[PDB]
C-alpha cells in the first residue's frame, strides 16, 4: 500500500509575475524570493518553484 | 509569457583523506620542517639463529645483517584564478546602489567558491598521490605467489 | 578537481551552464447530443407517465 498525492498541485502567479508578464512577456517564478535573497546577499534559494 | 521555473546549482561532495578507507594503509604525520629535510632513513640490525652441526660437518659462523630503508618525496599543486574585475569589485565600492551591492557580494561569493573548490582539490590530490605511491610499490600476484 | 603532481598539467576551473525547455501536447474529445434529448430534457408535455 503506497501513499500517493491525492490532488494536483497549484502553480500560481504573484502580482509581480503579473506585472512582468504584462510589460515583458516573461515570468520569473518566486520573483519576490529572488529579490529578497538577492538584496540580502544570500547565494542559495531554499527550494524549486 | 515564457517562464523560468527555476535556477539550479550543483551541491558538491567533499572528501577528506582520513575519512577514506585507503587511509588505513597510511600512518599520516605533519612535520613543519619538511621542506628543510633531505630524505630520511631507517636502520635495521638482525642476527640470524643457527643450529648445532654433527661430527665431521663444517659449522656455521654467526652473521649480522644490517640494512637501510629510505623515503620518497612527491609534492602536489593546484591553482585557482580570479579575474581583475572580480578583484576590483571585491576591494572597493563605487556607489551605494543596489546593483553595486550585488556586484560586491558576487565577487565575495566568487572568491569563497574558489577557495572551497581548491581545498577539496587538495584533499583529493593527497588521496590520489597516496594511491599512486601504493600502486608504484606493489608487485603483481604472480611475483608474490612465486615468492 | 584533483591536485597535480610534478610534471603534469594542473586542471583549470570550469563553469558549465545548460538549459532545458518544456513541451506541449493538447488533447480533445467530443460528445454530442441529439435535438430530441435537448427538447425532452427541458420540456414536459402534459406530464403523463
Amino acid at each position: 500500500t503506497v501513499s500517493a498525492p491525492a490532488t494536483y498541485g497549484n502553480f500560481v502567479l504573484s502580482p509581480e509575475n503579473a506585472v512582468t508578464a504584462i510589460s515583458y512577456h516573461s515570468i520569473l517564478a518566486d520573483f519576490n524570493s529572488y529579490k529578497a535573497h538577492l538584496t540580502s546577499g544570500q547565494p542559495h534559494l531554499p527550494n524549486d518553484s | 509569457f515564457e517562464a523560468i521555473f527555476g535556477t539550479f546549482c550543483n551541491r558538491l561532495e567533499w572528501v577528506y583523506f582520513l575519512t577514506s578507507g585507503l587511509a588505513a594503509a597510511a600512518h599520516a604525520i605533519k612535520f613543519h620542517d619538511l621542506n628543510k629535510l633531505t630524505t630520511g632513513k631507517m636502520l635495521f640490525h638482525v642476527q640470524v639463529p643457527r643450529v648445532a652441526s654433527g661430527a665431521g660437518l663444517p659449522t656455521s659462523r654467526q652473521t649480522t645483517i644490517m640494512v637501510t630503508k629510505y623515503s620518497e618525496k612527491s609534492p602536489i599543486t593546484i591553482p585557482f584564478e580570479l579575474s581583475a574585475a572580480c578583484l576590483t569589485y571585491l576591494r572597493e565600492t563605487f556607489e551605494g546602489t543596489i546593483l553595486d551591492k550585488i556586484l560586491n557580494v558576487e565577487a565575495m561569493h566568487t572568491v569563497l567558491r574558489a577557495l572551497k573548490n581548491t581545498a577539496d582539490a587538495m584533499e583529493r590530490g593527497l588521496i590520489h598521490s597516496f594511491l599512486q605511491t601504493l600502486l608504484r610499490k606493489a608487485p603483481p600476484y604472480f611475483v608474490v605467489q612465486t615468492l
